[PDB]
């Protein structure tokens, strides 16, 4: 770990050269020393509050919502220092963590980030007040290149189907949980009573993890089958039968 | 049709008032669907038990034809001797999706006013005519339990399908074009601030061209 | 309500009075009316108002042959109680009820 | 009064401070004092306090974990009653709506111009919360185990039964600690937990 | 610009002027001229004019006060009609929704190019207003006095009985005062006051 702090009582010009220092060394470790580098740029909403501060020191007129006009170029000069190259074994991937104000996606900080980055992960207040750690809801979250990342030679060949089936059973189990309050616990069928028992086990065994439990990618999928085994098959319609026969019976 | 003043906190108030009415349809679409699901299977239980009483009332009217063959004509003794009823009904309540339905359940406070009817001629064709029509009353009260819940269900569907269409067509198209007015009016407060700041940076440059 | 009323016929009501549905409180009314061939339509309309506006009448049985005479009268009744049921008779089984029109 | 998270003094403060006690206007107009709402407020000092809470009041961390779910499952069901009403609510859903009603009325509400609630010491805070979650734990157990057992308690059995206990839970905020000893208050709250286990 | 009354020329004018005749665009999408919106418009020359009104037209001050309550309570109930429906209205409210339709079509509407409505003198303004308010007062007397006891007047027979009186009230805008004498026209009204007293 190469750790770069920058406190709030530090100079606000040093917040600008902090992701430029961290990505210069991450371009020395990756594709100059050939090691796979993860760059975690936390509080990317406090970077662009320092970019707005020095933009008023150079006597510029503030653009949209106070932020400068060149913020799409300035954010993309520290995001696009990523990816793999052709002749070297190194790679560099970024997780730029930002706090959108007032849970707004139309703010210029998460809107000019969603234009250049490749899928988002939502930490939401709904699951956080419910005391679920980590409070990551997977219904609006998306990884645009997860169809490339998983596979047979990469993790194992059932990752594409157990991710689609856990996501489809989560949308139904959240939909029928709105039926439990206006219809009743009795009048719903035997199918919708199985999605409600999936919901209380998905958000407590799969998502709810604890801050010191290091689950591998294989221990994640094995929990992903213990929640799909409480359904009978032919409800698991997103999983093909070529992969349903090997991993279901246990 | 707009409501209030654009102030950048009215944009997040109205986005929550839009959030209340966006989930006000999807909470009331399924309530109007749970009422429609029971409405479409009660109607199957109605028509199936209009063809079931078509053969029960055929057997019961033929059992009266067997009883007049044996014991004369008792159509003036039976009609005259009514004093108190034996089979009554009590109104029960049952509900689907929070809307109560009046249903009927029959009970017998049994003292027979026709215990002696015939008794020297007949009496065996009677008390099997009484069984073939008490069985028809036990059926026709279960049909009347499905008639009073049928006509009170589509009374509570029209008050729900109107309240769903009052949100999708009057309340939400008034909010989503109120929110369209906040954004176009908050863009004009930014250009007026843009024109006032560029006016000053043109004036500060001229004063810095004199002091050279 | 708590009673079952029948308009019926001459042979229909004497089968249902043997079922045990008829009650006689002469202060108000009897809870049935035997319709012969020589009763006008004006007499059927008057007792039909009596069974709708009574408190304890919960179920109303009537033959469909009789119900077509007062077909304009029971379509005006659009309440939940009392249930107006249409039953078959001699050589007049069933064509179409007012309740299945409401669809 | 306005500019909740879109205000350049508040949007700059919340990137610096650890604890934010958000005063709500809907609680202040209905005279709920103090007017701190429990959904947009936060505190990032809970991981640093868990070593303190595991030495002095070791029962507290499972209580305020559960006490925030009850205050949050109520607001999930609050928008259901405002649309369709309390008609077809389940027995597990109606059993929070009195405990969450009891928390906002007796635990959270506090009058500082009153000689007993001008300061609530932390044994009185743990003491009345360790009974109002235990009553939630017993009654939730008293519903789901008698479910499918032909005498399922519909919770209106509980409400008329525990009328003295619901008066004992509502009267927990009155146990004056200025003129009432600490050890008496610890004895009074301990008797409610035995009275609850007796009557359940 | 754009029909927006939150305009720095309009908002600077309304802080100076005493009268405000706010025209409306939706009252021109149907040919309702003059298109003065009666809900937002006002006039602050009321305390100055009641001494003139209590000297010349003494009945007029409660006439416009009652006509301003009919026109406002129609807007409170037309919001219910477009959401809930006309079937859930009381009999004191269905009479209001149709005397207001008589006000907006006979009294308020005025076609300036017709010779009978190019100029309406003030005896004709109070003359056709004292008829349509008293008809609302008389049709209120056929509801509250016959409240529940007898077979009462449910407003459906007032339409049928007074089918020519509702034509006598909606055609008073035709009583040309250029070529029709004042005394003539005034007499024509008090006669229509006599016909409603005989018909009610």
């Amino acid at each position: 770990v190469c750790l770069f702090l920058n406190l709030a009582n530090d100079p606000t010009i040093e917040r600008i050269i902090t992701p430029r220092l961290a990505l210069t060394t991450a371009e020395f470790l990756a594709y100059q020393c050939e090691k796979h580098v993860l760059v975690i740029l936390t509080d990317m909403s406090s970077y662009a509050e320092a970019l707005r501060e020095v933009s008023a020191a150079r006597e510029e007129v503030p653009g949209r919502r106070g932020f400068p006009g060149y913020m799409y170029t300035d954010l993309a000069t520290i995001y696009e220092r990523a990816g793999r190259v052709e002749g070297r074994n190194g790679s560099i991937t970024q997780i730029p963590i930002l706090t959108m104000p007032n849970d707004d996606i139309t703010h210029p900080i998460p809107d000019l980030t969603g234009y250049i980055t490749e899928g988002q992960i939502y930490v939401d207040r709904q699951l956080h007040n419910r005391q679920i750690y980590p409070p990551i809801n997977v219904l609006p979250s998306l990884s645009r290149l997860m169809k490339s990342a998983i596979g047979e030679g990469m993790t194992r060949k059932d990752h594409a189907d157990v991710s689609n089936q856990l996501y489809a059973c989560y949308a139904i189990g959240k939909d029928v949980q709105a039926m439990k309050a206006v219809v009743g616990e009795e009048a719903l069928t035997s199918d919708d009573l199985l999605y409600l028992e999936f919901l209380q086990k998905f958000e407590r065994n799969f998502i709810a993890q604890g801050p010191y439990e290091n689950r591998t990618v294989y221990e994640t999928l094995d929990i992903g089958w213990q929640l799909l085994r409480i359904f009978p098959k032919e409800m698991l319609k997103r999983i093909p039968q070529s992969t349903l026969s090997e991993f279901y019976p246990r | 049709r707009i409501e209030i003043f654009p102030s950048r906190m009215a944009q997040t108030i109205m986005k929550a008032r839009l959030k209340g009415a966006q989930t006000g349809r999807n909470l009331l679409k399924k309530k109007s669907d749970a009422l429609t699901l029971r409405f479409r299977q009660i109607l199957k239980k109605i028509i199936e038990t209009k063809m079931l009483m078509g053969e029960v009332m055929r057997e019961a009217a033929f059992s009266l034809a067997e009883a007049k063959f044996t014991a004369g004509d008792f159509s003036t003794t039976v009609i005259q001797n009514v004093n108190k009823a034996q089979v009554k009904i009590r109104a029960k309540k049952d509900n689907v999706a929070g809307v109560t339905l009046p249903v009927f359940e029959h009970y017998h406070e049994g003292t027979d006013s026709y215990e002696l009817t015939g008794l020297a001629r007949g009496g065996e064709q009677l008390a099997k005519l009484k069984r073939n029509y008490a069985k028809a009353v036990e059926l026709l009260v279960e049909l009347a339990s499905l008639q009073t819940s049928f006509v009170t269900l589509d009374e509570a569907i029209k008050i729900t399908n109107r309240r769903v269409n009052a949100i999708e067509h009057v309340i939400i198209p008034r909010i989503e074009r109120t929110l369209a007015y906040i954004i176009t009016e908050l863009d004009e407060r930014e250009r007026e601030e843009f024109y006032r700041l560029k006016k000053i940076q043109e004036k500060k440059k001229i004063l810095k061209e004199k002091s050279d | 309500g708590k009673l079952i009323a029948v308009i019926g016929d001459e042979d229909t009501v004497t089968g249902f009075l043997l079922g045990g549905i008829g009650e006689l409180n002469k202060n108000r009314h009897p809870n049935f009316l035997v319709v012969e061939k020589d009763t006008t339509i004006n007499e059927i309309e008057d007792t039909f108002r009596q069974f709708l506006n009574r408190d304890d009448i919960g179920i109303i049985l009537i033959n469909q042959y009789i119900a077509e005479m007062v077909r304009h009268a029971l379509d005006a009744h659009q309440r939940s109680i009392p249930a107006v049921l249409e039953i078959p008779s001699k050589e007049h089984p069933y064509d179409a009820a007012k309740d299945s029109i409401l669809r | 009064p306005g500019g909740d998270f879109s205000d350049p003094v508040t949007s700059a403060t919340l990137g610096i401070v650890q604890v934010f006690w958000g005063l709500d206007k809907k609680l202040a107009q209905r005279k709920h004092f103090p007017s701190v709402n429990w959904l947009i407020s936060y505190s990032k000092y809970m991981r640093a306090l868990d070593e303190y809470y595991d030495k002095h009041f070791t029962e507290f961390v499972p209580l305020r974990t559960k006490a925030k779910e009850i205050l949050q499952e109520e607001e999930d069901l609050a928008e259901i009653v405002q649309l369709v009403g309390k008609a077809s609510l389940a027995e597990t859903d109606k059993i929070t709506l009195e405990v969450a009603k009891l928390i906002k009325d007796d635990f959270l509400q506090q009058n500082g111009y009153t000689p007993y609630d001008r300061f609530c010491p932390f044994y009185k805070t743990v003491g009345m919360l360790s009974n109002m979650i235990a009553f939630y734990d017993m009654a939730r157990r008293a519903v789901e185990t008698t479910a499918q057992s032909d005498n399922k308690i519909t919770w209106s059995i509980i409400r008329e039964h525990m009328g003295e206990i619901l008066y004992k839970l509502s009267s927990m905020k009155f146990k004056d600690p200025v003129k009432d000893g600490e050890a008496k208050i610890k004895a009074d709250y301990a008797q409610l937990l035995e009275d609850m286990q007796n009557a359940f």
